[PDB]
């Protein structure tokens, strides 16, 4: 996160820490005490499976304070539209080996129905983004998790004014841009995965992932995240359902 | 009537035939008698934040 503030301890108690090996690999949001949703793209380059770990209640990294808690990760669920080393489709939903227990300092956030999330969701103009990502372009990542408050933008208008760059992608459907044009504010690398929270009458909503962007608060720029309310029937779907062997599932989107 | 302000509901809103609309919440949650609000029925809601929700 760059340009934001250490989130004050349990104030994003939705917000997971993904580990391969124990390293930092990517953020996620909780959505029950079992079910992730985190990015697909932060699992382009995983060959140890068996290695990945969700941690919850986590906010300072470099000490246990005993609110964490750790569960392995048993199924990683990406769209069969996801394509490898590309920005589109960019979702992932994990299941949990085992449930997370439910505390001050673990709580999921809530995934919206589709319908609430397009007209009313979708209009909430400022939203928190959050994660232990770089605090610079090119820096160190954060030892304590870190937040933004960012707003969000009609794809249009982030078209036009995110400036004829060449290479400069498409911005889809499954996509909406968030943040600051003025080089100040935004989600960075390893912030990825991670929460883009919208808050309506009193609660929180899942209605963003860090996804991408050019650089991290460039000019003339803004972050791009996956836009969840169309994933939600898909989500809803696949939560229904019984687990199958394998850790990795490409399950058919829509 | 729910694509005007959310029906009212403070969570999730259902039209229905003719002029009729329902408010529903999120799981760990219960309707109101108003038929609009929303009160947590579980110690841990998803969406709100204990720490200041106690405060
Ligand atoms: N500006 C933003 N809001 C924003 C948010 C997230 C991202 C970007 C920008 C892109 C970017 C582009 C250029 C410079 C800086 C950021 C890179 C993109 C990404 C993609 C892939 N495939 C791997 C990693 C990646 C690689 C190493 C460590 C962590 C990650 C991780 O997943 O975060 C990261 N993620
Ligand atoms: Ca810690």
């Amino acid at each position: 996160i760059v340009g934001g503030k250490v989130c004050p301890k349990g104030e994003c108690p939705w917000q997971v820490l993904l580990l391969v090996n124990g390293a930092q690999l990517c953020g996620g949001t909780l959505i029950n005490t079992i079910w992730v949703v985190s990015a697909a793209h932060c699992f382009d380059k995983i060959k140890n499976w068996r290695n990945l770990i969700a941690v919850l209640g986590e906010h300072d990294l470099s000490e246990h304070d005993g609110d964490e808690q750790s569960r392995r990760v048993a199924q990683v669920i990406i769209p069969s539209t996801y394509v490898p080393g590309t920005t589109n489709h960019d979702i992932a939903l994990l299941r949990l080996h085992q449930p997370v227990v439910l505390t001050d300092h673990v709580v999921p956030l809530c995934l919206p129905e589709r319908t609430f999330s397009e007209r009313t969701l979708a209009f909430v103009r400022f939203s928190l983004v959050s994660g232990w990502g770089q605090l610079l372009d090119r820096g160190a990542t954060a030892l304590e998790l870190m937040v933004l408050n960012v707003p969000r933008l009609m794809t249009q208008d982030c078209l036009q004014q995110s400036r004829k760059v060449g290479d400069s992608p498409n911005i889809t459907e499954y996509m909406f841009c968030a943040g600051y044009s003025d080089g100040s504010k935004d989600s960075c690398k390893g912030d990825s995965g991670g929460p883009h929270a919208t808050h309506y009458r009193g609660t929180w909503y899942l209605t963003g992932i860090v996804s991408w962007g050019q650089g991290c608060a460039t000019v003339g720029h803004f972050g791009v995240y996956t836009r969840v309310s169309q994933y939600i029937e898909w989500l809803q779907k696949l939560m229904r359902s019984e687990p199958r062997p394998g850790v990795l599932l490409r399950a058919p989107f829509p | 009537i729910c694509v005007n302000e959310n029906g009212g509901c403070e969570q999730y809103c259902s039209d229905h035939t003719g002029t009729k609309r329902s408010c529903r919440c999120h799981e760990g949650y219960s309707l109101l008698a108003d038929g609009v609000s929303c009160t947590p029925t579980v110690e841990y809601p998803c969406g709100k934040i204990p720490i200041l929700e106690k405060r």
